[PDB]
């Protein structure tokens, strides 16, 4: 109850108006502030126990920055528009080594994001269900958490069938993409940890402080 | 730990 | 269309009436050949290209057999039950050093299908979405794989709310099950591949086939 | 590669 679209809506339009590795990790160093904004604007997590706000982020900020970068990406042709304005294309990710993931993240979400049409409502939506993921190790009330990604998916699927009642695969097409984001997620902190272990690329204080223990 | 997080939610 | 959930059961019905390690390998040996005749029970995979059916089988086999020991793991206390009739508790695993995986199994998918009843209608449906991975890599035709998997989903919506109205997020529930199954699937894996690096711990034939390139 | 899954579908 109380987990109206508006408000989930209203969180994404508030946070979002040379080595492409590089680039790409200082952009994620930024947005970690902006994730934090955007979590607070989401409906009842604020109202969380600090400690179970720090673990659900932690364990999420890596798929909902991918989800967020991804469906920002769907009018690039063959690459992603970070969140410092630059474009890293694909064979400019290609010639860094990293060439086999970006090209996931293009044809598993940011190419069928675009396929579907997918707004930004519905991108609200699932990273909200992202945010509250009830199976994050040490939280105080695992059932709290579970109780309110119900409550973004049930709004989400009455959103669809009344925003697109012509697509009633829709609410599961959307659903179907976080096996995706969770598989794309986990192998781009591999990265991220060799990044860190070979010491070479330059790492802000936050983004460093996700990648810390556990 | 995970000064910044702390910090930047308690805001 | 043409997809109806009682093929889909019967795939289900049709295939299943010391070192903990080592049982777990052989089990899934064991289950490497049954997995092949449950795929040909579901509906249109065989009539797919010999090629796409070896990369659908070799791209989903490790999710495919762990949903299968998990929901058959529902009235066990803290372990699960394999194939072979051999149970595996939970001490037992964590005595062999996978106690990490083997925990994850237990809360994000043994505990939850037996908190929600999963049926085997509904067990088999999930098998058939993960089976039906439009994301595989080297696929023919990716767009038919993508019909086939939003056929199932479509059937599973039907079987549910009319199986159980009381429930309408149910649907959602199962569907967003996947995730935890695609990272539990995935670190398995890795365990596999080192197992078969150290050398100890027997590797049947079909397993090791499937630990092959890519 | 990948002899016994391509027998076993054969069948
Ligand atoms: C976890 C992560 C987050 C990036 C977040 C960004 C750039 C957000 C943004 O700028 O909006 C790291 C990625 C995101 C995806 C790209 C392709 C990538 C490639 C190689 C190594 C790592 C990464
Ligand atoms: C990919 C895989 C499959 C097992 C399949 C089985 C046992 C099927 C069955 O017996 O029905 C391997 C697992 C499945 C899960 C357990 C906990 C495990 C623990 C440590 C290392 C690997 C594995």
């Amino acid at each position: 109850e109380d987990m109206p679209v508006e408000r989930i809506l209203e969180a994404e339009l508030a946070v979002e108006p040379n080595d492409p590795v590089t680039n790409i990790c200082q952009a994620a160093d930024k947005q970690l502030f902006t994730l934090v904004e955007w979590a607070k604007r989401i409906p009842h997590f604020s109202e969380l126990p600090l400690d179970d706000q720090v673990i659900l982020l932690r364990a999420g900020w890596n798929e909902l920055l991918i989800a967020s970068f991804s469906h920002r990406s769907i009018a690039v042709k063959d690459g992603i528009l970070l969140a410092t304005g630059l474009h890293v294309h694909r064979n400019s990710a290609h010639s860094a080594g990293v060439g086999a993931i970006f090209d996931r993240v293009l044809t598993e979400l940011v190419s069928k994001m675009r396929d579907m049409q997918m707004d930004k409502t519905e991108l609200g939506c699932l990273r909200a269900i992202v945010l509250f993921n009830p199976d994050s190790k040490g939280l105080s009330n695992p059932a709290e958490v579970e109780a309110l990604r119900e409550k973004v998916y049930a709004s989400l699927e009455a959103y669809c069938k009344h925003k697109y009642p012509e697509q009633p695969g829709r609410f599961a097409k959307l659903l179907l993409r976080l096996p995706a984001l969770r598989s794309i997620g986990l192998k781009c902190l591999e990265h991220l940890f060799f990044f860190k272990l070979i010491g070479d690329t330059p790492i802000d204080t936050f983004l460093m402080e996700m990648l810390e223990a556990p | 730990k995970h000064k910044i997080l702390h910090r930047l939610l308690q805001d």
